[PDB]
RNA sequence: GCUUGAGUCUCGUAGAGGGGGGUAGAAUUCCAGGUGUAGCGGUGAAAUGCGUAGAGAUCUGGAGGAAUACCGGUGGCGAAGGCGGCCCCCUGGACGAAGACUGACGCUCAGGUGCGAAAGCGUGGGGAGCAAACAGGAUUAGAUACCCUGGUAGUCCACGCCGUAAACGAUGUCGACUUGGAGGUUGUGCCCUUGAGGCGUGGCUUCCGGAGCUAACGCGUUAAGUCGACCGCCUGGGGAGUACGGCCGCAAGGUUAAAACUCAAAUGAAUUGACGGGGGCCCGCACAAGCGGUGGAGCAUGUGGUUUAAUUCGAUGCAACGCG
């Protein structure tokens, strides 16, 4: 179906999941797969293994593009991310790029309080 | 084992097949030191498994103890002011220990007459794997198995 | 940010993010704005780089 | 009168000094749209919350507000509060080089006047994020908290008020003298500049230390050393920086400022120890790895209690309880 043959995985590794999308070159998704939603909710969700796994299930569910080329962009900072793209290279991509575009403010907005843990 | 690291001992062979391995089984079964006793069971329970099996004697029960092997065991850490269970590879010596304490409890919990039928029934249902030391050899599997994400 | 390379590749081996990005800027902009803690943490940062 | 104090002029230097105006790029939120699909978010774990009315992720376009990554530095500037993108306009101070000029014009300062973080107040705007209050979820014995999800004043702008802070180098201002070392920053002079050098001479600043001082801790040419000038303040702890009165303030409150009564201490620095849900190293059947028990049953024996005429006395966390 539609026979796209390149695309971007965007992995958006946080603190508590990793979620890879899986998209082409214009920025429309085809697929994506979270490490909450394979199973091992909560302190399991975080971690590389998690991640790998919801990159290899990001893998599935992308056959029906013929996706060989991939560029990978990394967002956040996460217990993923590292892990999540070594998935990738075990599921046959090409893995072509890999750019880290977390958000970084220029100093712009305040953030929160927290944590007196 | 806060210092000192150790050595171990070394046990005398089985007194019929000459097998280490069969005599830490007779150690395992053994009770309240009585040692005869534990191996005329090992001898009659082994024995009428190499009869049922028509295999041989040592090869019966080291297919029968291969099936209850664990692979790998959780473990606990409290690292992190967490409770983990962790899955950690077993070492061989510890593997086969595990091997035969769970065929031995398994046996003791069977309700068959003696404790060579308990005890044969139990490595004949640990041949084709179907037994309770396999189950519990599964139940370890599947908590390492559904904790894999500690590593 | 952006990493290429020609088939002569194995592994990701993409340490230009422990140069810049991941360790310290992202995960010093989850928490307060202060101008307080800054001043001592610096000041104690400086006054603890000494021989 | 005089120039060694103070000041003026000439030429430059560095600077987040101030006020006004403009602009730029990242990011957060919101809105509209494309792809896409079952979760997202959150936590120690959860739940509230958001989500098949299509979230989260992702791409495009737009709006808006605030703050200005990297440079960034015990770096700089400012009397202090404080001041951080870039550009323009108006403007204050400092420092250096040589020379000229005035000629003690100086120092401090009670009352007085000005400036004075943050929160707060008034009027009018603005409102993206964050967030007192508040609400819900948890945690808990309880939880009016810490944690989570939302969230209003406020934070932002204009003008006025307030007038305080651990407004702190807890160190008033001005001047003079008194061994050193390593730096930082900003000038300037001289020498083959034979380079990222060598020798000096100023301004500001950081760390360590000598004499000296100090209760000690420490300060140590930027003094808490050795002196001089003027100011401010102190007089045991509490009551109390409180009440009353005055002045100020829209208010909140600010400032000035007692007494009765009560205690024989309150305090500073340092020492020895003990302790810590502080840190480092180390041990023991301490935990872990195992095996067998106890707690359940009947009996033995000891104890507490109860009973009794008496149920002799003693032992009572560990280290009393088949103990004397």
């Amino acid at each position: 179906r539609k026979q796209v043959s390149d695309g971007v995985a965007h992995i958006h590794a946080s603190f508590n999941n990793t979620i890879v999308t899986i998209t082409d070159r214009q920025g429309n998704a085809l697929g994506w797969a979270t490490a909450g939603g394979s199973g091992f909710r909560g302190s399991r969700k975080s971690t590389p293994f998690a991640a790998q796994v919801a990159a290899e299930r990001c893998a599935d569910a992308v056959k029906e593009y013929g996706i060989k080329n991939l560029e990978v962009m990394v967002k956040g900072p996460g217990p993923g991310r590292e892990s999540t793209i070594r998935a990738l290279n075990a599921a046959g991509f090409r893995i072509t790029n890999i750019t880290d575009v977390t958000p970084i403010p220029h100093n712009g907005c305040r953030p929160p309080k927290k944590r007196r843990v | 084992p806060r210092r000192r690291v150790i050595g171990q001992r070394k046990i005398l062979p089985d007194p019929k097949f000459g097998s280490e391995l069969l005599a830490k089984f007779v150690n395992i079964l053994m009770v309240d030191g009585k040692k005869s006793t534990a191996e005329s069971i090992v001898y009659s329970a082994l024995e009428t498994l190499a009869q049922r099996s028509g295999k041989s004697e040592l090869e019966a029960f080291e297919v029968a103890l291969e099936n209850v092997r664990p692979t790998v065991e959780v473990k606990s850490r409290r690292v992190g002011g967490s409770t983990y269970q962790v899955p950690v590879e077993v070492r061989p010596v510890r593997r086969n220990a595990l091997a035969m304490r769970w065929i031995v409890e398994a046996a003791r919990k069977r309700g068959d007459k003696s404790m060579a039928l308990r005890l044969a029934n139990e490595l004949s249902d640990a041949a084709e794997n179907k037994g309770t030391a396999v189950k519990k050899r599964e139940d370890v599997h599947r908590m390492a198995e559904a904790n894999k994400a500690f590593a | 940010i952006k990493v290429r390379e020609n088939e002569p590749f194995d592994v990701a081996l993409r340490r230009f993010k422990r140069s810049c990005e991941k360790a310290g800027v992202l995960a010093e902009v989850r928490r307060r704005e202060f101008y307080e803690k800054p001043t001592t943490e610096r000041k104690r940062a400086k006054a603890s780089a000494v021989k």
